[PDB]
């Protein structure tokens, strides 16, 4: 890299992180899509 | 960019965040929620609108064969710009 | 409430049962069956553990991916308790030690810790709370184990009024210390007993029966604020029960009397070990204590569980004790 | 054409018979074997000093999957699901919707790294060089869940390794 | 020539066509159809009763000498009365040629075991019974070969689900591996890939 | 010297002894065993880290599940895990052992060896390179280095 | 010709029933050995009840060929048990000890889910 350094881009990490498995910084999977079915919310005022 | 919800949890670029009462927030206890800080929607909005002097322009995304399939964009409408369907770059026709 | 967790599926490993359970003390004998049953039906189980993570590895296969979450907690740290229960809908307290350590005595594990768990659960908004007492809990008993059970059972009933308290007899199973306890005495020549095992009646219950009672108490709305007594279907004298154990294990049985004060002297000697004592002065009191009869309390039959006789499954526990048919013991008819 | 491997006739003259008798009694051919193992003792071993030395790889190495961007920061993936359709193990799950600005983008991009066979068919089928198999092969985890990647993880890997992924692609795109 | 098209070999095609008639003339009792494909492969379609006569003739006759059983398998076509199609692939080292012999059966009709002719058929027929459920009569030792002990069903049938009906798991309560109904955290995604436009007019079936 | 200091040192000694003498039992079931054999080959020479090439099931400290685990084979894999003296760790090598892999949806395949035995390290790849497997073993050593059995015992 | 079907072993239901009883006798006498070799926790009575239950399911059959396959499969299943090709897990898969009882009535099925 001293002779042929990599192309610089703003989004590339400036600090490199080693393998984080087993530490509090570890990756945890989750769904990235929002809720599909919106449920009906009952009215908050008595019907009678 | 990343804007935290009223419970301390970051919202991803897809808008996903666990509601306050959701039990699935437990998986992050003692660990972290992986969120990418470089939102592509905001980054592509920082790119200047290229000014070109022809009705039709071509975009391959840059880099020749390392980009996206070359497409041709029409610039006859002066109210809006010509947006590439692949890379999001915007083009405008110079004063005509 | 906008909605509950809305169970989905067929009730298998990959299904969603809608139970989010924080099982305290899940790394013991009784806990390893609660997590197994909760995980078999697809339940999110949080397992706060005090031990090394190597000792929780037997729990990981019990649930699907992400259905078992392990957290650190300290019995004297309310903040760590809060982290483990603040997202659950049921909290199960299985914390208990059969001997006093240098740091935790019977007061801490049976009064302070259950009360701390019960209080934080109420503040956190937990709906269900299951507390495991002992059947022979009594504030006027020779066993400090049982006295602290009664004191702790009362504070849970006060801090968390809508708490289901389970009061089981001595539980027998593969990893128990009841039938495995009446098999390690052969290493010392004979089987010493108080009053030759006479005058003591015991009503042991099966581990799976206790496990199914806890599971059915979670899913039963008519179990909130109710105290259950889980007991077996038959009552045995402590002499004929121990005789049956040695008959299943095919080992010589030499029962001889031993005065109570002497049984305590040998019990004290075993308390010097820094590991799980073979027997302690408190254990001897419980073994010879007579299982109480509480007809006013509900039992397994109410929750929908048929108590399993000790005869159909004593071979399962005691198979490992053989070297290289048996007549059932004498039951006590109900008058 | 063919050749015989074991069709020789041992000569039965006195000298040849005594040569085989010396071989039987004096273990000549067994000592000849000890010579070969002795020679290897004095050769330089082929072992490398991992992790301080690493085995040689090539730009084509198929390692950890990753999602890339354009030089502007915009994601390359436009939710075409060709990687999902080609993936022989069905390891890719994709969902997409029109973004706020109207672009075609994914709202889910999961690769189950425990279903994946690291075949590389995804990076071949992608028309915008979005999903690639990077050069990292050291990402073993302590749990099964850590190998279920989502879009956030895959984008982070791209931002992490873009310096090396770009140079590998630059050195191999002319063979593709 | 054409760089991208497979060249044809009319000599082998003619030779195999003549040999197909040769077998059909010598075993009229069993041969039901003979065909040679465009890539010079000969198929002899026979009645299931002719398994031992036809194979024995092909193995022993001086002009055939098909002394090797390359492969023995089956195909499930549920639309036919006889679902299963038993395929014998034979090799002749004397004449450097191959022949394919096909018969048919159903779930309940057995076929005569070919072990008397080719000893190699012993394990191939165990696999057909195990995966397809075809029963071979007079097989010296017929039983499952590939599937687990006690496995119900015949996986390679077209109506058997891909993931099966049961799955294994270790249960800590019973201290053993158990079998339970199959639940999938992610269901296999069925892709409809067929194109609505005809691709090969040469195979257009008459309406 | 305080008790918390003696116990801290004894943990290091036993942790050092166990991670410096990891004898693996390899379940070579499918292709991933060939990459496991390449870790023993001169290029990487697992034996120089203290990891003996082949060890009997009653001498082994870690089981490497290298290859597809089918239903027919699952009972025999559990039978070998139960007979392994403790401490015992399990390493899942490759996608087939990890989560089913190419054959996830097969009627005869256990969708992950982690529903038959507990797993300590997951090594991804089809197959993981001999170097990627060596990274897992070295990652198991660091995991054993963080154990605090004696320290946790002293606080009971 | 439509019903002129080649037989497997039996030419009529009378012969097929003969093979079933012989198969049943073989299974009945094997259970006490199976419960001993495999160290099963069940009793001989429970094992023989399962053997009885398995035969009762296929009691409505009236096709000798179908009965021949059931006997053929039954003998194969018995062979695996006698020779100890099976293991304790395979012998205990006839009892479904870890599958929670599933409701059979309409109301109980109605509460849990959508399956009929
Ligand atoms: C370390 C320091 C370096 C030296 C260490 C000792 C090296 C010993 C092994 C060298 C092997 C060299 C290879 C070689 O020459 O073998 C081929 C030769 C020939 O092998 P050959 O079988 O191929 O010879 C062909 C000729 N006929 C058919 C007659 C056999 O081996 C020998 O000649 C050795 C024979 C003598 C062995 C007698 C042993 C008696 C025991 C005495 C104990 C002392
Ligand atoms: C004879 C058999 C019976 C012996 C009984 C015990 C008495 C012998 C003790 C021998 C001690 C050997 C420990 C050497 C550790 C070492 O070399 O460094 C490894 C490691 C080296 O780092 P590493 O092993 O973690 O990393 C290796 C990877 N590379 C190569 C990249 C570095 O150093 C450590 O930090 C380990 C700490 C061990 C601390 C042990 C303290 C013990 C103090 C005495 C306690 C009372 C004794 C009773
Ligand atoms: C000694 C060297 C001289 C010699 O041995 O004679 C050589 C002579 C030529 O060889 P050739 O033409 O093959 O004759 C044998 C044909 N029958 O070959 C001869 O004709 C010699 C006579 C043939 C018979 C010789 C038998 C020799 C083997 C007998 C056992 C000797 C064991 C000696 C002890 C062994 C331990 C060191
Ligand atoms: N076993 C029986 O016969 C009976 C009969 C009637 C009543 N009980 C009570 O049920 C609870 C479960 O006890 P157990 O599982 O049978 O036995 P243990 O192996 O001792 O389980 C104890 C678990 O709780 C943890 N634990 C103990 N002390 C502490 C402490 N100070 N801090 C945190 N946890 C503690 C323990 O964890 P670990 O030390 O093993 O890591 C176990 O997980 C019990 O109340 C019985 O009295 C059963
Ligand atoms: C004889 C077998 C070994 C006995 C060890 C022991 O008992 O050592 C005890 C002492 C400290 O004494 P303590 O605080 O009373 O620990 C008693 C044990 N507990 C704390 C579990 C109750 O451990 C040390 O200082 C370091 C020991 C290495
Ligand atoms: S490498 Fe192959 S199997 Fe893995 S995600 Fe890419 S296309 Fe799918
Ligand atoms: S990664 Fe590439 S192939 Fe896959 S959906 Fe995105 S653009 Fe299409
Ligand atoms: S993970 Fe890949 S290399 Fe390993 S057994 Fe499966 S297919 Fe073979
Ligand atoms: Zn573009």
């Amino acid at each position: 890299p001293t002779v042929k350094p990599p192309t610089a881009r703003k989004f590339i990490w400036t600090n490199h992180k080693f393998n984080l498995s087993g530490t509090p910084q570890q990756y945890v999977p989750y769904s990235t899509t929002r809720k599909k079915i919106q449920e009906w919310v009952p009215p908050s005022t008595p019907y009678k | 960019g990343v804007r935290t919800s009223p419970t301390g949890e970051k919202v991803t670029h897809t808008g996903q965040v666990y509601d306050d009462g959701d039990y699935r927030k437990v998986r992050f206890v003692g660990r972290q929620k992986e969120v990418n800080e470089n939102f592509a929607i905001d980054l592509i909005a920082e790119q200047p609108v290229s000014q070109v002097g022809s009705r039709v322009i071509s975009c391959d995304g840059g880099g020749g064969a390392l980009g996206h399939p070359r497409v041709y964009i029409n610039l006859d409408k002066e109210t809006k710009t010509g947006t590439c369907g692949y890379c999001g770059l915007q083009f405008r026709q110079q004063h005509h | 409430l906008h909605h509950a967790v809305i169970p989905h599926g067929k009730g298998g490993r990959s299904s969603v049962s809608g139970i989010v359970a924080t099982v305290f003390g899940a790394t013991g004998f009784l806990g390893r069956y609660v997590v197994n049953h909760l995980g078999r039906m697809g339940s999110q189980v949080i397992v706060p553990h005090r031990c090394e993570p190597y000792d929780t590895m037997h729990l990981r296969p019990m649930g699907d991916l992400g259905q078992i979450i392990f957290m650190d907690w300290n019995g004297r740290d309310k903040d760590s308790i809060r982290r483990a229960v603040e997202h659950s809908s049921v909290v199960i307290n299985l914390v208990g030690r059969e001997w006093e350590t240098q740091n935790f005595d019977f007061e801490d594990v049976f009064v302070k810790i259950p009360q701390a768990i019960a209080q934080v659960s109420k503040e956190a908004g937990v709906e269900k709370f299951i507390h495991i007492s002992h059947l022979n809990a009594d504030i006027k008993s020779s066993s400090k184990y049982l006295r602290s059970k009664a004191v702790g059972e009362k504070e849970v009933r006060e801090t968390f009024p809508e708490a289901t308290i389970i009061k089981p007899a001595e539980i027998f199973g593969r990893e128990d210390r009841f039938l495995n306890y009446f098999a390690n005495i052969r290493w010392f020549g004979g089987v010493p007993l108080i009053s030759l095992g006479k005058k003591t009646v015991k009503q042991p219950v099966y581990i799976v029966d206790v496990t199914k009672g806890i599971i059915n108490a979670i899913k039963d709305p008519d179990a909130r604020g109710k105290t259950f007594a889980f007991v077996g279907p038959s009552r045995y004298l402590l002499f004929d029960l121990v005789q049956y154990v040695f008959a299943v294990a095919h080992r010589p049985f030499l029962p001889y009397p031993l005065p109570h004060f002497a049984y305590r002297w040998i019990g004290r000697l075993f308390e010097i070990s820094p590991f799980e004592p073979w027997t302690t002065r408190d254990k001897v009191e419980r073994i010879h204590t007579t299982d109480k009869i509480l007809p006013h309390l509900p039992g397994l039959e109410d929750l929908g569980v048929e108590a399993t006789p000790l005869e159909l499954k004593a071979i399962e526990v005691l198979r490992r004790h053989r070297t290289y048919d048996v007549q059932p013991a004498k039951t006590i008819p109900t008058s | 054409t063919y050749k015989y491997v074991n069709l020789r006739e041992p000569s039965m003259d006195m000298k040849s018979v005594t040569d085989r008798a010396a071989q039987t009694l004096l273990w000549t051919e067994l000592i000849r074997g000890l010579g070969m193992t002795l020679s290897y003792l004095f050769r330089e071993p082929a072992t490398i000093n991992y992790p301080f030395e690493k085995g040689p790889l090539s730009p084509r190495f198929r390692g950890e999957h990753a999602l890339r961007r354009y030089p502007s920061g915009e994601e390359r993936c436009i939710a075409c699901k060709l990687c999902e359709a080609v993936c022989p193990a069905q390891a890719i799950t994709i969902e997409a919707e029109p973004r706020a600005d109207g672009s075609r983008r994914t709202t889910r991009y999961d690769i189950d790294m425990t279903k994946c066979i690291y075949c590389g068919f995804c990076q071949e089928a992608c028309p915008v060089d979005a999903i690639v198999e990077g050069p990292n092969f050291e990402f073993s985890t302590e749990t099964h869940e850590e190998l279920l990647y989502n879009k956030e993880k895959l984008l982070n890997n791209g931002d992490k390794w873009e310096a090396e992924i770009a140079a590998n692609i630059q050195a191999d795109y002319l063979y593709r | 020539t054409r760089p991208t098209v497979r060249p044809r070999n009319d000599v082998a095609h003619k030779q195999l066509s003549a040999f197909g008639e040769y077998v059909a003339e010598i075993l009229p009792k069993y041969v039901q159809q003979v065909q040679v494909s465009c890539f010079n492969e000969l198929e002899i379609c026979i009645h299931p009763d002719g398994v031992i006569p036809v194979l024995t003739f092909l193995r022993d006759h001086s002009n055939a000498q098909f002394k090797s059983l390359a492969d023995l398998t089956a195909v499930d076509i549920p639309t036919r009365q006889n679902r299963f199609e038993i395929v014998y692939n034979l090799l002749s080292l004397r004449f450097n040629s191959r022949i394919r012999v096909k018969t048919y059966t159903d779930e309940l009709t057995p076929i005569e075991s070919s072990v008397p002719v080719y000893k190699a058929a012993n394990w191939y027929e165990r696999e057909i019974w195990d995966m397809f459920g075809v029963f071979f009569a007079n097989h010296p030792d017929l039983r499952r070969i590939l599937t687990d002990y006690g496995f119900e069903g015949h996986p390679f049938r077209k109506d058997f689900p891909l993931s099966g009906y049961v799955e294994l798991r270790y249960d800590d309560e019973v201290k053993r591996v158990v079998a339970e109904p199959v639940e999938l955290a992610q269901e296999f995604r069925k892709f409809d890939l067929n194109s609505p436009w005809e691709a090969f007019p040469a195979y257009r079936q008459p309406p | 010297s305080r008790g918390e200091y003696v116990v801290a040192k004894l943990d290091d000694l036993i942790n050092w002894a166990r991670r410096s003498s990891l004898w693996p039992m390899t379940f070579g079931l499918a292709c991933c065993a060939v990459e496991m054999m390449h870790m023993a080959a001169p290029r990487y020479d697992m034996d120089r880290f203290g990891v003996v090439f082949r060890a009997s099931p009653r001498q082994s400290d870690v089981m490497i599940v290298a290859g597809t685990l089918t239903n027919k084979m699952a009972p025999a894999l559990r039978k070998v895990y139960d007979q392994m003296p403790e401490p015992r760790y399990v390493v899942s090598m490759g996608s087939c052992a990890n989560g089913g892999g190419y054959y996830h949806y097969s009627y005869s395949v256990v969708r992950g060896c982690d529903r038959i035995v507990p797993v300590d390290i997951y090594v991804p790849g089809c197959p993981p390179t001999a170097e990627a497997l060596l990274y897992g073993i070295l990652q198991l050593q660091k995991k054993i280095k963080r154990e605090k059995r004696l320290r946790i015992w002293y606080r009971r | 010709a439509s019903t002129s079907v080649k037989p497997i072993f039996s030419r009529d239901m009378n012969e097929a029933k003969r093979r079933v009883r012989e198969l049943y006798r073989a299974w009945y006498r094997e259970v006490p050995n199976t419960v001993h070799l495999f160290q099963l926790d069940i009793s001989v009575k429970q094992g023989r009840d399962k053997v009885r239950e398995m035969f009762k399911k296929n009691a409505h059959i009236t096709d000798p060929r179908v009965v021949d396959l059931l006997v053929i499969k039954g003998k194969m299943e018995l062979e695996e048990t006698i020779k100890v090709w099976k293991q304790r897990t395979h012998v205990m898969r006839f009892f479904h000890e870890t599958e929670a009882p599933r409701p059979k009535d309409f109301l109980s099925k109605f509460y849990v889910g959508h399956d009929p």
